[PDB]
C-alpha cells in the first residue's frame, strides 16, 4: 500500500493553468493560482477590461487560445491578435449552437478547429473564452448551463485548456426600463459552484476595482 | 465606409448631415453601396434629400436607385427585414463566383419598435428577440468576406442617450433602449 512519488510529479501536469495579471493579484494564495482552471469574469464593460484582455492576450509560443466571441468584438479585423483561434457565426450566438460546437471540439478538435478557418494543426490549445455569456440566459435555463459546465470541464480533463468565461453584472438583467425586474450577475450555481475564482469588476468612483466573489 | 463600425449609433442627426452622409457615401465610385432605411414612421428625410441631392441630375439616379426604404412597427417585422438583408448578403456572396457591395442599414425609430412588441408580447420576448437580431446583426457585419459587407447605424434623440452625455463631463429608471444598446450591444456612438 506504500506509495513514494518523485517530486517531478508535483511540479508536472498535462493541463494548463490560468496566470493571472497583476490586476489580479492578491485575491488567492500563491498555492490557489497554482492551480486555476476556471475563471468567470463580470464586468459591466462592453469591451473587455484591460485585465481580460491580459488574460487573454497571453500566448506562449506555438499555444493558442480559442475565442467563441458570441459579442463579435475580439475576431474583428483590427481587434484579431495571432496567439488566438476565433469561433464567430451564427452557429454560435445561442446556447444550443454553442453547446453542439463544444461537443464537436471535445469529440474530434480537428473538426471542430476547421470550423473556426484553423489551415494547420500545429499548436497546444491553451485556453477557452467565451464571451458573453449574460446573451445566451425559468428552470429550462438551469439545465442548460449545466449542460455548458459540464462539457467545458471534460474538455480540460481532455485537452487541458484554462476556462475563462465573462457576463454582464446583474444591471444588465433588470432590462430596458426595469421592465426585467446570490452573485452580482444572474448565472445558475450549476455554473458557478464549477468556477475556481470569480473576479467581479466594479467602477466605485471611476476608479475600476477587481475583486473576489467568493459569494 | 470601411470608417464604420459593426453597429454605431448616431444621435439627433440633422437632416442635412444625414443627408450628406448618405450622397457621399452612395456615390462612391467602383463598389455598389445601398442604404437600406428602416424606420417605425415613414420619416425619410425626403424634402431634404430632393434638394441636396436632385433626383433631376443625371448622377442621381443611381443613388436614388440603391436607396430602399421600409417602414417597420416592431421588432417581428425588423428580423423579417433582417432575415432579408443576409438572404441578399448571403446570394451576392454565393454569385460572386464584379463590384463589392456595401450596404448600410439605417434604423430610425428602434425604441419605438421595442415598445410596441413590448406590449404585444411579453418584457422577456423583446429583449430576447431584440437581443437576437443585433448579435445576428454584428456577426453578419463581422464577416471577413470582400464580396459584400454590411454595417449597422442607429438613430436615437440625445434625451435618450442622458448617460452618455453626463458620462461625458437627474432621475432614472433603468435605461432607454438607446442607454442599454449603448452600453451592451454598440461599438461607438458618433456626434
Amino acid at each position: 500500500n506504500i506509495r513514494i512519488y518523485p517530486l517531478s510529479n508535483f511540479i508536472t501536469s498535462t493541463k494548463n493553468y490560468i496566470n493571472l495579471p497583476n490586476e489580479l493579484r492578491n485575491l488567492i494564495s500563491e498555492e490557489q493560482e497554482s492551480k486555476l482552471g476556471f475563471l468567470h469574469i463580470i464586468e459591466s464593460d462592453f469591451k473587455p477590461s484591460v485585465a481580460l484582455q491580459k488574460l487573454v492576450n497571453c500566448t506562449t509560443g506555438d499555444e493558442k487560445i480559442l475565442i467563441i466571441d458570441i459579442v463579435s468584438i475580439w475576431s474583428q479585423q483590427k481587434q484579431r491578435q495571432h496567439g488566438a483561434i476565433y469561433m464567430n457565426s451564427l452557429s454560435c450566438i445561442n446556447i444550443t449552437g454553442l453547446i453542439v460546437f463544444l461537443e464537436l471540439l471535445y469529440d474530434s478538435p480537428m473538426d471542430a478547429l476547421r470550423r473556426c478557418q484553423v489551415d494547420n494543426f500545429n499548436f497546444q490549445l491553451r485556453g477557452i473564452v467565451i464571451d458573453n455569456l449574460s446573451f445566451l440566459n425559468d428552470v429550462i435555463n438551469l439545465s442548460k448551463f449545466e449542460k455548458l459546465f459540464k462539457i467545458l470541464r471534460k474538455l480540460r480533463e481532455f485537452l487541458g485548456c484554462w476556462i475563462i468565461t465573462k457576463s454582464f453584472p446583474t444591471d444588465f438583467y433588470n432590462g430596458i426600463e426595469n421592465t426585467l425586474v446570490l452573485y452580482p450577475t444572474k448565472l445558475p450555481d450549476s455554473y458557478m459552484k464549477g468556477m475556481d475564482l470569480i473576479i467581479y469588476r466594479e467602477v466605485v468612483d471611476g476608479r475600476p476595482q477587481y475583486r473576489r466573489i467568493a459569494a | 465606409y470601411e470608417d464604420l463600425e459593426l453597429i454605431t449609433i448616431w444621435p439627433s442627426p440633422t437632416k442635412n448631415k444625414l443627408c450628406q452622409f448618405i450622397k457621399q457615401n452612395l456615390s462612391k465610385e467602383h463598389v455598389v453601396t445601398q442604404l437600406f432605411f428602416i424606420d417605425a414612421t415613414s420619416s425619410f428625410p425626403l424634402s431634404q434629400f430632393q434638394k441636396l441631392v436632385p433626383p433631376t441630375l443625371p448622377e442621381n439616379v443611381r443613388i436614388y436607385e440603391n436607396i430602399r426604404i421600409n417602414t417597420c412597427l416592431d421588432l417581428e417585422e425588423l428580423s423579417a427585414i433582417t432575415v432579408k438583408l443576409l438572404q441578399i448578403l448571403s446570394m451576392n456572396k454565393i454569385n460572386a463566383q464584379t463590384e463589392p457591395l456595401k450596404i448600410i442599414l439605417y434604423i430610425n425609430g428602434l425604441e419605438v419598435m421595442f415598445r410596441n412588441s413590448q406590449f404585444k408580447s411579453s418584457p422577456q420576448r423583446s429583449h430576447e428577440l431584440l437581443r437576437d437580431t443585433l448579435l445576428k446583426l454584428r456577426v453578419m457585419g463581422n464577416d471577413e468576406n470582400e464580396n459584400a459587407s454590411i454595417r449597422t447605424l442607429l438613430e436615437f434623440p440625445k434625451e435618450q442617450l442622458l448617460d452618455y452625455y453626463l458620462k461625458k463631463n437627474r432621475i432614472k429608471n433603468g435605461d432607454s433602449l438607446a442607454e442599454y444598446i449603448w452600453k451592451y450591444y454598440a461599438d461607438s456612438l458618433f456626434e
